[PDB]
RNA sequence: GGCCCAUUCGGGUCUUGUAAUUGGAAUGAGUACAAUGUAAAUACCUUAACGAGGAACAAUUGGAGGGCAAGUCUGGUGCCAG
RNA sequence: UUGCCGUUGCUAUGGC
């Protein structure tokens, strides 16, 4: 048996290479890098935090007020929110306008402040890629990120700019171009409680930028497909997705190094996992990312997949394989064109044809034990991981949310027992990238807030 | 515009002193210009530009990125006891020739 | 590298003829570099084939032979045998340079202009600036073959003979 | 004041034969000497162009009814 | 150029520092430059581990002792004034010397291996240890391998161990260098090989001499703190 | 009109040539601001300015074959052979 | 509660 006799070298050349508990067992070089540890400073940024708030199955999850604001404007984009140590939230839109909103009047639905709307007046008079400098956006901004401190909102799209605008009055105060072709960028990041922005561009790069002082750190190279997501936290690490290539890639970005992540699950072995005693398959395109905490974080699928990875595993720790259910096949009186019945439901092969919804939105609370992931099947979904951190789980939904949810993510309020939320989800009837949504079923472009509680 | 990042912070109370590794950052730039690099040092840290140094600059190649390494002092007179003379000639104010015989 | 065996045949003269002409090569070192090495990869996977079933060498050194000719991009993922390493050949492993692959991804109009676009050094693989042209492009540096951003064919700014024909049609 | 040296007396190329542009590079000779052999392969072979470019014109070139250009076994 | 006891990484240079001469012998002690530069990092060169000295920051065995090549030896609690850096350095089990962090009324002594008791001159009884502190007057039943406490602000005896069986015991030398757990066996030969045996996780066995071992306390109980993994 | 085969007659094939004109892009050797490096200096690394049309900013070496004069030499059965 | 437009509430919905 050849795979058994690799094992089987393997496990004796790993004995010995031990080769090559008692009462004392004091090893000289570790306590002296032990007493450089007492000696040094800085622990602040790099907690490897962990899971510290366990939260889950406290909170009341089924009457949540659920307010879905509708806004006149086509197909909202993104949503970028902000709390101090009031709050401001933003959205973005294809229509090109920038959006300020207060978002601390809890009880209630969020209030309009200030537009900002770029339109064909901030196309460049060049058509060269480094006179990018208007200072508006020509072109579908795609995503906001306010600061952790409040002071700018940056937003960019597919005019492969950065424009950052300062809060107090929605002005662009510097302009940042990607200084190539397919420089579009699609996700932004801050560390949290930072100046540095983590932006992932088209180009397989990832941009990071101090904004501040106006300056570019370091440019990261190294998907293979358009980098859809990012997602970061305290840490100076950052956890990035590209699209088809089906790896998530984490980024020391000091040492500009990473660790991959690739899928792998295939419907032979697990149909034959079924057929021991199912409509399941292989896997699209990894979409969407949250770093839960620095040891763990969670992707959302082309295929409807949910999974949890760790920090030391390369192949995921969990699936959840079916997240928003499987979409409404195609009728009758619309797939064929025959007369009878009998042929039009011969041309629909049985099941063969029937494609899950696909999460285009995963927002995990930093450091918690929850997750809130959305798609057009019009019903969030919150799960909580296990405090084994080794599974999650289905709490609730959130079912006031009709169409695509182009984003999401929460807002904090309350004390370290008792805590209320409200769950911000942009809704549009498009998804952010481009259209490819048929069956707009009853959807509305707007702000869908739910107040959780408890 | 140049961009800054310290690393591994230490403090030496022997030697009176903070110690780090300094990432300094030109995209477009040449290198590293090591006067404003004190400068830009000594006013992220506190003010003491003549007790902030730094000696051991390496650029990678095509730019960009330079490790170095920072040290800063309090106390710019026990920074002048504990630095060397070559430093000192380098930055500060010390000039000490050789007598140039045999 | 070392020359061959009767280095004179008019079947050799007219494979390098080809081989230079269809990859854009200078002389016959290039050939005779990656031939000789491509010998001595395909001269250890025989000894590997000689052996049997279940050897320890065979296991190991396979695997991880075929491994590492995967990414180098000379051998497809799903061969993962050992008797394609004895069927791999030299095109296959200059079609890895990054001259050919230059032009195959279309920055380039021929090889010719991939030579000079690489040794005029407007073509980077992901962050450096590659600027000799038989470079063995990997199966993961595919796909960040582009134009660097330090040359006017990326989006910089443009090099002296446009700007001084600008300035003297700006006199 | 100054009697400089000239290119003859510098470089000393005594007397050689007049030489090729295409020879003063190594790439770009062997870039058209594999033209020229691709060009002759045209004459020995058929080589297969491309396939049909627009409308079928016609065989451009003339039809011999009495030569077969066919292997014939043994 | 260098020993196995140091923890010197090989990138360091070419000429090694020996020590100068001092209490201990040059085979088992590590000098000062050694100690603070390259080993807990105070120092980035010859010149700033001068500097400190000059500046008297080191306060080994409660006396300063400026010198670069000071060869501490066994268990000389080096001290360090700024940051109350105290210091009692010990051997780990594969042969260098891990300095162990411990606190002021740990540091305010030492102990000491007895190694020879003389009628030496005046009736003066007498004792020698492996730093060589000729301390006056002890008791009687001193004999060979005992371990005395040193005061360290005088110089007296505060507390004596008597070597027996059934002893806590330290081995300094030989293929036990850096050993603890000192019961399996006591074997006293007449000239060599000669040991109270040590045990192990799974309770093994071991051969040393008894000059190449010395107590340290009780079973359970040594008052010396101990580093841990 | 070029090319290919063949001892011969001949055969096979096809956009191929030209010190023809011409166009704007590219940059590298060189010349050089620096800063970095280093006891100091060199070098590597980073890098603004200039730098191509005979791109004269002028790579060789060896081989195969011609052709020419109011020219010269030799032979001898005109005008030829060498 | 918005680009319009409808039911509107004296606030929620649904068609482009």
């Amino acid at each position: 048996n050849p795979a058994d006799k690799r094992r089987r070298l393997a496990k004796q050349y790993l004995e010995n290479l031990k080769s090559e508990d008692e009462y004392n067992n004091f090893d000289a070089g570790d306590l002296d890098k032990d007493i450089i540890a007492s000696r040094l400073k800085e622990d602040v940024a790099e907690q490897q935090g962990r899971v510290f708030r366990y939260f889950g199955d406290k909170l009341l999850i089924s009457e949540a007020k659920q307010s879905f604001t509708r806004v006149g404007e086509n197909n909202l984009t993104c949503i970028s929110c902000f709390q101090p140590v009031r709050l401001f939230a933003y959205t973005v839109s294809k229509d090109l306008q920038l959006t300020k909103y207060d978002i601390t009047d809890f009880s209630k639905r969020p209030k309009k402040l200030k537009y900002a709307k770029g339109g064909a007046k901030y196309i460049p008079t060049s058509k060269h890629e480094y006179e990018n400098t208007t200072e508006g956006h020509y072109d579908e901004i795609l995503t906001v990120a306010a600061s952790p401190d409040g002071k700018y909102v940056v937003t960019g799209g597919r005019d492969r700019k950065l424009i950052v605008w300062s809060t107090e009055s929605l002005s662009p105060v510097k302009v940042i171009p990607t200084k190539d072709r397919r420089g579009e960028v699609l996700s932004l990041a801050f560390r949290k409680n930072s100046d540095q922005l983590y932006a992932s561009c088209a180009d397989f790069k990832i941009r990071t930028y101090s904004i501040n002082q106006f300056s570019q750190l370091e440019i990261l190279y190294g998907h293979h497909d358009i980098v859809e997501d990012i997602s970061a936290l305290a840490m100076e690490r950052c956890v990035t997705v590209g699209a088809r290539d089906r790896t998530a890639m984490l980024w020391k970005i000091p040492d500009e190094t990473r660790l991959t992540f690739r899928g792998g699950d295939e419907p032979q072995k697990l149909l034959r996992r079924w057929m021991k005693e199912p409509l399941f398959f292989c896997e699209g395109s990894i979409d969407v990312v949250s770093m839960v905490d620095d040891f763990h974080f969670i992707t959302g699928s082309d295929n409807g997949n949910i999974c949890l990875w760790s920090l030391a595993k390369k192949k995921p720790i969990f699936t959840e394989r079916i997240a928003h259910g499987i979409l409404p096949e195609p009728s009758f009186n619309d797939i064929s064109g025959e007369t009878d019945e009998e042929l039009r439901k011969r041309q629909l092969q049985g099941k063969k044809l029937l494609q899950p919804f696909w999460i285009t939105s995963l927002y995990a609370i930093p450091y918690s034990n929850v997750f809130i992931s959305g798609s057009w099947s019009g019903s969030l979904k919150v799960w909580k991981i296990s405090d084994n951190l080794r599974s999650f789980e289905l709490l609730g939904e959130l079912s006031g949310a009709k169409g695509v949810v182009t984003k999401i993510q929460v807002v904090e309020s309350g004390k370290h027992g008792k805590e209320k939320f409200r769950i911000l989800a942009s809704i549009a009837k498009e998804h952010r990238l481009g259209r490819w949504i048929a069956n707009v079923s009853g959807a509305r472009n707007g702000i869908y807030s739910a107040v959780i509680d408890q | 515009a140049v961009t800054i990042r310290t690393r591994k912070v230490i403090s030496n109370p022997l030697l009176a002193r903070k110690q780090f590794v300094v990432d300094v950052l030109h995209p477009n730039r040449a290198n590293v210009s090591k006067d404003e690099l004190r400068e830009k040092l000594a006013e992220v840290y506190k003010a003491e530009k003549d007790a902030v140094s730094v000696f051991g600059f390496r650029t990678q190649f095509g730019g960009g990125k330079s490790v170095g390494f920072g040290l800063v002092y309090n106390s710019v007179a026990e920074a002048k006891k504990f630095e060397p003379t070559y430093r000192l000639v380098r930055y500060g104010l010390a000039e000490k020739v050789e007598k140039a015989s045999r | 590298y070392s020359t061959p065996k009767r280095p004179y045949e008019s079947s050799r003269l007219d494979a390098e003829l080809k081989l230079a002409g269809e990859f854009g090569l200078k002389n016959k070192k290039e050939i005779y570099r990656i031939s000789f090495q491509l010998s001595k990869i395909r001269r250890a996977a025989r000894d590997l084939l000689t052996r049997d079933e279940k050897d320890p060498k065979r296991l190991f050194e396979g695997n991880a032979l075929i491994r590492r000719l995967v990414r180098v991009g000379v051998l497809s993922e799903d061969k993962k045998k050992l008797d394609y390493v004895l069927a791999l050949k030299v095109e296959d492993f200059l079609e890895r340079r990054l001259q050919t692959q230059v032009y195959k991804l279309g920055l380039a109009k021929s090889v010719h202009h991939a030579r000079v676009l690489i040794t005029q050094r407007h073509i980077a693989v992901g962050k450096q600036i590659v600027n000799i042209p038989s470079f063995m492009v990997r199966l993961d540096s595919e796909k960040h073959i582009d134009f660097a951003p330090t040359s006017p064919f990326g989006g910089a700014r443009p090099g002296r003979v446009a700007r001084r024909n600008a300035a003297r049609k700006a006199e | 004041g100054k009697r400089a040296i000239n290119y003859q007396i510098l470089k000393n190329k005594g007397l050689t034969p007049k030489r090729n542009k295409d020879n003063r590079n190594s790439r770009v000779k062997k870039r058209k000497k594999y033209q020229k052999a691709q060009k002759k392969l045209k004459s020995v072979r058929a080589v297969y162009s491309g396939g049909q470019s627009g409308v079928y014109e016609g065989e451009k070139t003339g039809i011999k009814k009495g030569l077969t250009r066919s292997v014939k076994f043994k | 150029a260098a020993p196995h006891h140091w923890l010197l990484d090989k990138l360091s240079g070419c000429y090694a520092p020996r020590p100068s001469a001092g209490p201990h012998k040059l085979r088992e002690s590590l000098p000062l430059i050694v100690f603070l530069r390259n080993r807990l990092k105070y120092a980035l060169n010859g010149r700033e581990v001068k500097a400190i000295l000059m500046q008297r920051h080191v306060k080994v065995d409660g006396k300063v002792r400026t010198d670069t090549t000071y060869p501490a030896g066994f268990m000389d609690v080096i001290t360090l004034d700024a940051t109350n850096e105290n210091f009692r350095l010990v051997y780990d089990v594969k042969g260098r010397f891990a300095v162990h962090r411990i606190t002021d009324e740990e540091a305010s002594y030492k102990l000491g291996k007895v190694k020879k008791v003389q009628l030496g001159k005046k009736g003066v009884p007498y004792v020698v240890t492996h730093d060589g502190r000729t301390i006056r007057y002890p008791d009687p039943n001193i004999k060979v391998n005992d371990t005395v406490k040193i005061d360290l602000a005088s110089g007296k005896i505060t507390d004596f161990i008597k070597f027996d069986a059934g002893k806590l015991v330290y081995v300094t030398g030989g293929r036990n260098l850096g050993r603890i757990g000192t019961i399996v066996h006591k074997e006293r030969h007449d000239g060599g090989f000669d040991l109270v045996h040590i045990k192990d996780s799974l309770d093994n066995t071991f051969v040393t001499r008894l000059n190449n071992v010395f107590v340290i306390g009780e079973q359970g109980k040594p008052y010396i703190s101990l580093p841990k993994g």
